């Protein structure tokens, strides 16, 4: 006799993310070395983190500037991979074919001006929980934020935290939510001297602990 | 390797099912395990 | 942390910097290899067709990644719904070759046919842009998995194995206009 | 340390206002004798040094996204242009400096980078040009950017008549500001030079 | 119970080249001995090293010949398997099947004229880059080249290097191709003395590391 | 190299004589056994068919390459696409013997049907010319591998198993009139 | 042996799936390898 099989019905039907391989038909086939190719990257996320890619603000620029002396509101974006200003980013271009992440995403600051130019400025994360973000410095200071100057060292670097319910937050935003499931990052002007047409370049990239998981396939094909 | 999940082997000999590289390297991980961290200056914390 | 910008150094500053811990991190979807192994549609195709991973959609997910690198290397798996029988040739063929058996030649089996084909390439890499001429824009012929062949070739399925990419190139996300967040219909129960 | 002197042959860079090198891709070559060349190749010194080429006049009206590019190889009248017309195959990466030289009173930014298969960018992609080999020219930090590339491409010897693997790229990031006391334009210049110059299939003379 | 099996769509069709092999059913035939026989070829490129052919010039010619005692181009041809003068040759008929090759190519020279006759030539690579061949041995000095006499031995070998930017070169020629893709071979007599009727026998065989891969079945049938 | 032509004793010059350097190479393709060894096409078929590998195409893969021999030697791998059943016999049988079950029968199974078979001549080899008469050109009637026969045969394929070829023969690739070179449409990518 | 890649044996005994050769040799391998290369005379390189 032979061995006697159940052919199973609702199995084996293809599937396009199976975990198997097909059947091979032209074999032996060498292929010219490549040995040391330069600029491979073997995950996505090393990239996002080494290579930081700018935000866009108000008319496409990838900076903010203010021509008063006095404290005022930079900027204010939600914390959100498909925000407005994060939406020519690399890391946002990533995060669109994944359901999820977690972890932290950081932000950096070049201040552009010249030798005689300087100023004070202050980046705070406001968690979702508030109605409206706060316009002032004194409001803000009470979230989790740092403050610096403009000197030698034109970058400034922080991490935005991952602070959630849940271990997980979505990629994508929904229709319904109105305010920013995450909350916000606001950028202040404490003050400045003399720097009334110079910027401040704003880029993000991947923390140490950021990760993005569930890969998805959501534009329109 | 890949999105490959069995734990039995494959039934075709490699030289079948795929191409056989030859030799006569992750640069963007070394780029981003050189990142600095921490700060700069002094701490007063 | 504070550094110099102009010399473009990765800095990768923690929320260790204001008391906090920086987690765990999983990154195995990310992978490179893994994430671009799977299947996706070809779409624009002829009883003829010449397998160019270009003709992938520029913002699938796997055509966007691929376009998110300047060189790549890849083996590859097909699946094409086609009438008759259909044959493969390898990078180079006279596309005469085709019609005749002595080539790999699948004989029908619905529901379709499923094939691991082997890179054939005469370059070590390939390229997803190229700025010049092949002759003595475009890229060049001989920048193709082969081509197959059948009476009519309804659908095409490509699936890069053992990927490698070289040199990162931009990725786009959908351009916002709101003003605020690009939002849309998140899958949610009923009633 | 800000003073950094570059030589390449009988010709030397110094500059006293650097950020340091940036190194694209490796920080060396890869294999230079490969099957295709049946080791027939050799290398040509000579054509290792420094040339020059004006890129353009950074002016305060030019806005973020302004962008200037240079093929390479581009036309040299000297040796390594000479070996493009009598060799069939040449390889060869790129020791680039690029000065920006107006004073520590301008303000403003500009981005330099080395891109693998120039392809005209679209304004939204510009965001992401940090993406390849770069460094930035700040007028109140530097005047010079300094980047090393290999010689990459599909081919391990290519034919720069037909294809030009790299491209030097200069992009305004932050407009140019002027005071009373900065300069009123910046002319913006590159220093470039061959780096492990091989040659493969001599050519016939034109006569 | 049984082992339970999924039948899986897009396998198990025919495939003309598979590596599997089908169910026997007449076993136990023994053969005839053919122990040594002779003639055994086990590689087609063993065959090609072994015994030259030759090369087609004008009017159908295995050889070259000129009256004049000038310095002249005997024969320009392209280096290619697809080339007018290799077309009768061994080496492109093996090569019509395989989609790609690179390595070395050998030429043959063979001197026929009478032991009074004597002659100088040239033979040089040319690689792809220029419009037209050199017209003569004097442009053509710059490439790769060999001259040589006739005299005792008749016969005279060189081996056309693989020198192209790819590792693997097509053995057909494309119709867009219009000059060749990998260069021409051009032979030149030098001068001669007294061998305006004697001639020079060109044949060609497979260099050491010349290489074909990729089967292909182009004919029309 | 500098050699005595008329001996005709093999001679291998290599690029080492002006300064280059001799490569490694990769012969599997060009392996006797294994180019042999895919199916082709019969294609002059009858419902009584006797198995004969010079009934392959001249030009096709297989075929040229078998008439490029003088003497061979395989075994066999048959698929045939047949009404009714399918009865195979040995060489040397009576034609009559196709007729009866007793012989390998093979009831049909669609699509079609595959089969391994033995040598089965009476020589230690077969041969693709052969300069004399066998009866007390044409090939003697015992150059074969059997025959087979059904109510219709709609095609057939044949596979050399374990192939040996001895004393090579002319091989010759298509008469070319340009002048330069024969050209064809070689496949490139679309648009 | 041939155009075959399973990693796995033959289910059928070898008497069966293949004919048995019985004994009472590659020429054109070592014609080729015999071949002379090189040059002739003397060099002055």
């Amino acid at each position: 006799g032979i061995v006697p099989v159940a052919c199973s019905d609702g199995y084996g039907g293809l599937v396009t993310t199976d975990p198997k391989t097909a059947d091979p038909v032209y074999g032996m086939v060498y292929n010219p070395p490549r040995t040391n190719y330069p600029g491979r990257f073997t995950n996505l996320l090393d990239v996002a983190e080494a290579c930081p890619t700018f935000l866009c603000f108000d008319e496409g620029k990838p900076y903010v500037v203010t021509r008063t002396d006095e404290q005022r509101l930079l900027a204010k974006f939600d914390v959100s991979l498909a925000a407005k200003h994060m939406s020519n980013t690399y890391l946002s271009g990533i995060a669109q074919y994944y359901a999820q992440y977690s972890g932290t995403i950081n932000l950096h600051f070049m201040f552009t001006g010249s030798t005689d130019s300087k100023a004070r400025y202050m980046v705070a994360y406001v968690p979702p929980g508030v109605e409206t973000p706060p316009d002032t410095p004194e409001k803000a200071a009470h979230c989790i934020h740092a403050e610096w100057d403009t000197g030698l060292n034109s970058k400034f670097t922080f991490s935005i935290p991952y602070v959630s319910a849940a271990d997980y937050a979505y990629t994508a935003s929904d229709v319904a939510e109105t305010t920013n499931v995450q909350g916000w990052v606001c950028i202040y002007q404490i003050t400045h001297g003399k720097a009334e047409q110079d910027t401040l370049v704003v880029s993000v990239s991947a923390g140490k602990d950021f990760e993005l998981r569930l890969p998805i396939d959501p534009r329109s094909q | 390797s890949g999105n490959t999940g069995s734990i039995i082997n494959n039934y075709y000999m490699q030289q079948y099912q795929n191409s056989m590289d030859t030799q006569l390297n992750d640069w963007f991980s070394k780029l981003a395990s050189s990142a600095f961290s921490g700060l700069f200056g002094a701490l007063l914390a | 942390t504070t550094t110099t910008g102009e010399s473009a150094d990765p800095v990768t500053t923690t929320v260790e910097n204001y008391g906090g811990e920086t987690q765990v991190q999983r990154r195995q979807h990310t992978d490179v290899t893994f994430i671009m192994d799977r299947f996706v549609k070809i779409q624009n195709l002829n009883p003829t067709h010449v397998i160019d991973l270009m003709q992938t959609h520029q913002h699938g997910l796997v055509g966007a990644l691929l376009r998110a690198a300047t060189y790549y290397f890849s083996d590859l798996e097909i699946v094409v719904r086609h009438d008759g029988n259909l044959t493969w040739v390898p990078n180079g063929a006279p596309e005469a070759a085709l019609s005749n058996t002595g080539n790999p030649t699948a004989y029908l089996k619905a529901p379709f046919t499923r094939l691991a084909l082997p890179y054939t390439a005469p370059h070590r890499v390939l390229a997803t842009v190229y700025n010049g001429t092949s002759k003595y824009a475009q890229l060049p012929a001989s920048f193709n998995f082969g081509a197959i062949q059948a009476t009519t070739i309804h659908e095409l399925l490509v699936r890069m194995k053992r990927a490698e990419l070289y040199c990162p190139r931009p990725l786009l996300a959908v351009e916002v206009s709101s003003q605020d967040r690009h939002k849309q219909k998140i899958i949610a129960p009923a009633k | 340390d800000r003073i950094l002197t570059t030589r390449n042959g009988h010709t030397t860079s110094t500059t006293q206002s650097s950020v340091g090198v940036t190194y694209g891709y490796s920080t060396q070559e890869d294999h230079v004798s490969g099957p295709n060349t049946s080791g027939l190749e050799t290398r040509v010194v000579q054509a290792e040094r420094f040339f020059k080429k004006h890129l353009f006049d950074w002016t305060p009206d030019k806005a973020f996204g302004h962008l200037e590019k240079l093929e390479l190889p581009t036309d040299h009248k000297g040796v390594y242009g000479h070996l493009v017309d009598s060799f069939a195959y040449m390889r060869n990466g790129w020791d680039v400096e690029v000065s920006a030289v107006g004073n520590q009173f301008n303000g403003g930014c500009l981005l330099v980078a080395m891109v693998p298969e120039w392809k005209e960018f679209t304004p939204r992609e510009k965001y992401q040009l940090t993406l390849f080999p770069h460094q930035f020219i700040s007028p109140r930090t530097n005047m010079t950017a300094h980047i090393v590339v290999p010689y990459l491409g599909v081919n391990r010897y290519d034919q720069y008549k037909k294809h030009k693997p790299w491209t030097l790229v200069v992009m305004v990031v932050s407009p140019l500001t002027t005071n009373t006391v900065s300069a009123g334009q910046i002319k913006v210049y590159a220093n470039i030079a061959p780096t492990h110059v091989h040659v493969a299939g001599e050519l016939p003379s034109k006569e």
